[PDB]
């Protein structure tokens, strides 16, 4: 009981086998991703690359 | 469907040949009977002579 707790958080989630369209800008960093199949218009992002 | 995944330059290319195709259909369609820009009406008397 002699203890006190710090103040700090943490998050959890889960992976899961998805298709990703990953955009790498010209000094080869990963700067933004397309989640394909969460939504219909990320299908279409997909297919228009 | 991820063995798939590889190919879907030649799925694009299927696919974007047959949305021309379509997209010409509604076109030929167009050019073929919107000609005219105005919908006339018969009148009601039918006295053509
Ligand atoms: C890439 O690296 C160069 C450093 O020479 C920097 O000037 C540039 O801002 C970087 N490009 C991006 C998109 O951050």
């Amino acid at each position: 009981s002699g203890w006190t707790a710090g103040a700090a958080a943490y998050y959890v989630g889960y992976l899961q086998p998805r298709t990703f369209l990953l955009k790498y800008n010209e000094n080869g960093t990963i700067t933004d991703a397309v989640d394909c199949a969460l939504d219909p218009l990320s299908e279409t992002k997909c297919t228009l690359k | 469907s991820n063995l798939l995944l590889q190919y879907g330059s030649f799925c694009t290319q299927l696919n974007r040949a047959l949305t021309g195709i379509a997209v010409e259909q509604d076109k030929n369609t167009q050019e073929v009977f919107a000609q005219v820009k105005q919908i006339y009406k018969t009148p009601p008397i039918k006295d053509f002579g």
